[PDB]
Formats: C-alpha cells, structure tokens, sequence
C-alpha cells in the first residue's frame, strides 16, 4: 500500500513548524541575554507562571525546552524517514 | 428563463448557507469577550489580594493568592505584552472592555447590516 | 477546466490568509491606537512566547507597517489572479465546447 | 586574429597580462557548490549533515591556487563561473580564467 | 459503487476523532509537565511572584506559598484534590497509556480503513 504520503506528509509539516519554534526560542534565548538582559527583574515563564526572577536561571529552563524539542523532533525526523523507507 | 434561474439558486442557496454559518460564528464569537465583562466584578472585589482557585490549562485547579493588579497582564499580537496598571485593573478595563465590545459591534451591527440583504435575497427567491 | 481551477484555487487559499490577517488586523489597529496614547496604564513589551523583554514602540510599528504593506502586496496578487480566471474562463472553457461542437 | 580569441569580458580581476597558462578544461563552477572539499563528502542525510559543505568548501577557496601551485604553476585557465573571494585571489595570484566559453569548443 | 462513498464517511468520522483527541492530548500533556517541572521542586522551595489565569483571556499576576495542593475536575459536579506527588502519578496514565490505545486506534485504525 502507497500510504506513504499520507503518513509522511503531516510529519513533515508538523516536524518544520517545531524546527520553526525550536528556533524562535533559540532568538528569544538570545534576546533575553541581550533585550532587557537587567538581573532585577525578569518575567520568565514555566508552562502557566511567569517568575520574574530568573535572569541566568532562565537557561534551567531553557536548555530543558531545547533538548526535550531538538531530540524528540530529530528522532521522530528519523521515524517519519523510516515510513518512507520502509515502503521503498 | 425559470429553469437555468432554478438551477442557479442552488448555488444561491449555498451561498446564503455559507453566511448563515457565518451569522452563527458571530452568535458564538461573542463569548470569551461576555465572560470577560461577566469576570470584571472579580478585580476590584480582589484588588487587596486575595486567595483564588483558577484553572491552569482548562481541567486543572490550584490554589494560589492573586496580588500585583498593578501588571495584570493580557495577550495581544505576534507576542505584544499589555501590563494592566492597578488603577486600571480596578476602573479603566471597563473601558477596554467597552472597546472590546466595539469590535464586537464591528461583529453583529456592521454584519448584520450587510446580511439584512442576506435575508432580501432570501425573500427575492420566491420569485 | 483546469487553468481556471488551478486560478481558483489560488484566490482560495490566498484570500482565506488575507480575510484572517484582516481579522486579527481589525483588533491590532485599534489596541495600538490606544496603546500609543495610553502610556503609564500600559507599557510596550514583548511576550514572545513564554517570557517577557522590554519593547519599544518603534519597532512594533514598522512590524505593523510592514504587515501592511504585505498584505496589500498580496491583495494585488489575488485581484491579479482573478483577472486571470476571468480570461481564461473565455477560451480554457472553449476548449472542451469547441471539441464536443466539432 | 592569431591564437585562440574569447568573447567574453574578463577586464582586470584575472588580468590579461599573464604568460604562459596552463590551460585545462574544467566544468565545474563555483556556482556548482561542488561537493569535492578537503572536507566531509557527498552524503544524503539532516541529523548532522545538514551543510557541512558550506563550511568544508572555504579550503576550496584556497586549495584552486595551492594543489595547482604545488604541482606546479605560474598560470591557469578555468571556463567556468568562480565566485568572488577566489576571483580577486587569482587576480594575487596571476591566473586568467574565462567566465564562460563555447563549450562544443573544448577539443 | 457505495464502496468510495462509505470509505470517505469512514476517514471523515475517524479523522474528526484525529482531530479532537489530539486536542485533548496537548492540554493534558501541559497538565503534567507544568506542574512536575516548575512546582513540584520551585513552589516546594520556597514561595514565590507567580502568573495564573484568571481567565482565558484575562491573566493575572500572584504569588503562591508552598501551598502544595492540587485539584482535578472531570465534571461539573464531581471533585478531588490530591498532592503533589499522587495526583501527577494519577495523571500520568490517562496520558501515557492512554495515547497508546486511542493513537493505535487511529494509527492503526487508519491502516486498517484503507481496507476496511
């Protein structure tokens, strides 16, 4: 059965649009230690809460988000090649 | 002369379906702005912080003391930040929610309006 | 037909991209109108994603500006299109009536 | 006109003050992204390969001049495009290479 | 014959499952991790200036104590609060075990209607 497409296509675009995020939050790592890089007070935030405290505390978080994308999109990357693989 | 015209009010039809679809979008579009005017009350009865329960995603509860009304915060944008003041947070959201409100008279008047052709169509059919 | 299929499609899919960047347009203009005036009951940052950076007004409104210019761009590219549908709805659509006439 | 005539304009940055070339035919440009670098090969993969080429293909830059000069050599002649950077150092380095030629003219 | 129309009723009554138990996953998912990564270690330190919704439109600053208690709602009607270290264990299966049932019945749900 030719269902590659139908099970390649989504993963694609899905695997893009998290590549695009995973990104956007490498800018937004690099602005916080540019833009108001201030150590008093910075909203910070951890799924629903901001903590305006993290300044170098940020990257506990942030190191955290980066892996938890970038192993999880590049391994289901490798899944998404194994299903076109698989039928040819 | 009366068969192609037929045959064409389908489409017609459709067409006015397609609206009224669009006319339930606005009944149902009204709520999260209705909800907002409805949770006003809860900001100035809490503006000396007070112990609140809220949700976290949509299914989780905590408990949790609401304070600074000073950096009451809403969304805007691509990502633009709106840092509501404490005299704000007590008297002058009623006002963002009146312009609020104004968008939602962009909704129903302004659409309304145009749709009340929507319904003329609808009564020209007959013929 | 498909040259008119093919221009129809492409006025779908860029117009439902313009009429929801009208949308959210319709609330943006006036929350910055207001924002721009109302300085001290609201300050100018970003929430990209989930953290807070301090904004300056400038660069939001050549963010806007620019989303303006883009989407009139883009309406100039639909309105192009459909002049190119109503063309070939002439002839692209001859092309089967001629051969099932003669 | 006497000897072998290109129609093309090279001016100054493989200058026309040069002797004896050593002429060669080669069909790669460096528009052509070539993939054959000093460094990683041709391989078809995104988890760690994404462009690694971009990065292996400086030493190209330096290596035109340098492999030639280590056999030996005090001109060149190439047929294809060259970017930039290797233009102005083979303009340093006394090389007169044509942007494009009849290539049906290669014998 | 029918076989074309019954197929695609078929994709388009599982894919509407696709759709919205995909959309309960993410929430659920935010569920667990939000709590397990920040509070679970930072609120049981020490309390600190935090953000809750106070709607999902309205959002407000507060601060939380190590208040450490949670609460789940199924219903309208029916409630249990828990701590913070059953409630996430609690939680974890109605995803983690969940997703392997309900995506093998869309996974494998869809190989099988490609036939079926």
């Amino acid at each position: 059965f030719a269902r590659n497409t139908s099970r390649i296509t989504e993963l694609k675009e899905e695997i893009e649009v998290k590549k695009k995020q995973l990104q956007n939050l490498e800018d937004a790592c690099d602005d916080i230690m540019l833009a108001d890089d201030d150590c008093l007070m910075i909203p910070y935030q951890i799924g629903d809460v901001f903590i305006s405290h993290s300044q170098e505390e940020t990257q506990e978080m942030l190191e955290e988000a980066k892996k938890n994308l970038q192993e999880e999109i590049d391994a289901l990357e490798s899944r998404v090649e194994s299903i076109q693989r698989v039928l040819a | 002369n009366l068969p192609q015209l037929e045959m064409l009010k389908n489409q017609l039809d459709q067409e006015v379906e397609f609206l009224s679809t669009s006319i339930a979008q606005l009944k149902v579009v009204q709520t999260k702005y209705v909800e907002a005017k409805d949770c006003l009350n809860v900001l100035n009865k809490s503006n000396e912080g007070k112990e609140l329960l809220v949700p976290l995603t949509s299914s989780m509860y905590v408990p949790g003391k609401l304070h600074d009304v000073e950096h009451v915060l809403i969304d805007v944008g691509t990502g633009y930040y709106v840092e509501k003041t404490a005299e704000d947070a007590k008297d002058f959201f009623k006002r963002k929610i009146d312009f609020l409100t104004k968008q939602m008279e962009k909704i129903q008047p302004a659409l309304q309006e145009k749709h009340a052709m929507k319904q003329a169509v609808m009564e020209m059919m007959s013929q | 037909v498909e040259k008119y299929q093919q221009l129809q499609k492409d006025l779908s899919k860029s117009m439902s991209g313009r009429q929801k960047l009208e949308a959210q347009l319709t609330e943006n203009n006036i929350v910055k109108e207001e924002l721009a005036l109302l300085d001290g009951s609201n300050v100018v940052f970003k929430l990209l994603g989930p953290v807070l950076v301090k904004q300056e007004l400038g660069e939001a409104r050549a963010t806007v500006g620019k989303r303006l210019d883009y989407i009139t761009a883009e309406i100039k590219r639909y309105e192009s299109q459909l002049r190119d549908l109503e063309r070939q709805s002439e002839q692209q659509r001859e092309t089967l009536a001629q051969l099932q006439q003669e | 006109d006497e000897g072998f005539l290109l129609d093309k304009k090279i001016g100054v940055n493989q200058p026309k003050r040069i002797e004896n070339a050593k002429i060669l035919i080669a069909n790669t440009g460096m528009d052509t992204d070539k993939i054959k670098i000093f460094g990683s090969r041709v391989r078809v993969d995104s988890t760690a390969k994404v462009a690694e080429i971009e990065h292996a293909e400086k030493e190209k830059m330096k290596e035109k001049v340098e492999r030639i000069l280590k056999h030996g050599i005090n001109c060149f002649i190439n047929r294809q495009l060259i970017y930039n950077y290797p233009e102005q150092l083979f303009g340093a380095a006394g090389v007169m290479a044509i942007e494009h030629a009849d290539f049906a003219g290669v014998e | 014959d029918e076989q074309y129309q019954k197929y695609k009723f078929m994709e388009l009554n599982l894919a509407q499952k696709k759709r919205r138990l995909k959309g309960q996953i993410p929430e659920i998912k935010q569920t667990l991790e939000i709590l397990k990564y920040m509070q679970k270690k930072k609120e049981s330190t020490n309390s600190m200036e935090t953000r809750f919704l106070l709607a999902d439109n309205l959002y407000c600053k507060a601060s939380v104590p190590p208040t450490d208690k949670v609460c789940l709602w199924l219903g309208a009607n029916v409630m249990l609060e828990y701590d913070i270290d059953e409630a996430q264990a609690l939680l974890e299966k109605n995803l983690s075990t969940a997703t392997k049932n309900l995506d093998s019945l869309e996974e494998d749900l869809d190989f099988l209607r490609d036939q079926f």
